[PDB]
């Protein structure tokens, strides 16, 4: 006998970015100037994303 | 990295001149163009076509090592995979160090 | 996993082919050997002398653009 046999697997999932100045102090100045000095962990979660 | 040029040289050593055989077990020597003739039969054409056209084949050879030594002495972004290990090596150590 | 190891390896004069009347002989599968005294075509893992005849070896060509051939004779049954 001929058989056909199907077989499902994933390739690729949904590419996302964050903005970590909206997350964290969302349109207020005072928490942005605050966040400021904590740049670098922004930027490495960026580059890990990308 | 003299270790490992060692292992490489083996390598090729016995290839070139034992063939397949020092994977199985103990190496078995033949000639080159026999084992040439080996691996053209396995791939389903017969040996007369190698033992028939050796200058070619030979010569073919040589011009395709010629091309890829060609190759790597201009500067270009082949190896641009070894790069990123060591790049993202010293950024990682950078960041802590920034951090 | 239960393998397969050869062993106890003998070093024989090997030929690439053999002219016979102007005819190049190809093996079909295995090797031509010499012993010392006679040439035999055996296969690659394990020693066994075979009688080299038409059944075992093709023709192709004639004998003046293979390197190393050699005169031997083809035993026809017939
Ligand atoms: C070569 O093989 C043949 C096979 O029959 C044998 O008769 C002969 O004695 C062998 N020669 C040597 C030197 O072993
Ligand atoms: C035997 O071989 C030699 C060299 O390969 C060749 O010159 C000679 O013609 C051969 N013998 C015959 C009968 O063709």
């Amino acid at each position: 006998s001929i058989s056909i046999t199907t077989e499902v697997m994933p390739v690729s999932m949904a590419k996302t970015s964050v903005d970590c100045n909206m997350y964290i102090c969302g349109d207020s100045t005072e928490c942005a100037n605050l966040l400021l000095q904590y740049g670098s962990f922004c930027t490495q979660l960026n580059r890990a994303l990308s | 990295d003299d270790m490992i040029a060692a292992y490489t040289a083996a390598l090729v050593s016995g290839t070139a001149t034992a063939g397949w055989t020092f994977g199985a077990g103990a190496a078995l020597q033949i000639p080159f163009a026999m084992q040439m003739a080996y691996r053209f039969n396995g791939i389903g054409v017969t040996q007369n076509v190698l033992y028939e056209n050796q200058k070619q084949i030979a010569n073919q050879f040589n011009k395709a090592i010629s091309q890829i030594q060609e190759s790597l002495t201009t500067t270009s972004t082949a190896l641009g995979k070894l790069q990123d290990v060591v790049n993202q090596n010293a950024q990682a150590l950078n960041t802590l160090v920034k951090q | 996993h239960v393998t397969y190891v050869p062993s106890q390896e003998r070093n024989f004069t090997t030929a690439p082919a053999i002219c016979h009347e102007g005819k190049a002989y190809f093996p079909r599968e295995g090797v031509f050997v010499f012993n010392g005294t006679s040439w035999f075509i055996t296969q690659r893992n394990f020693f066994s002398p075979q009688i080299i005849t038409t059944d075992n070896t093709f023709v192709s060509g004639n004998c003046d653009v293979v390197i190393g051939i050699i005169n031997n004779t083809v035993y026809d049954p017939l």
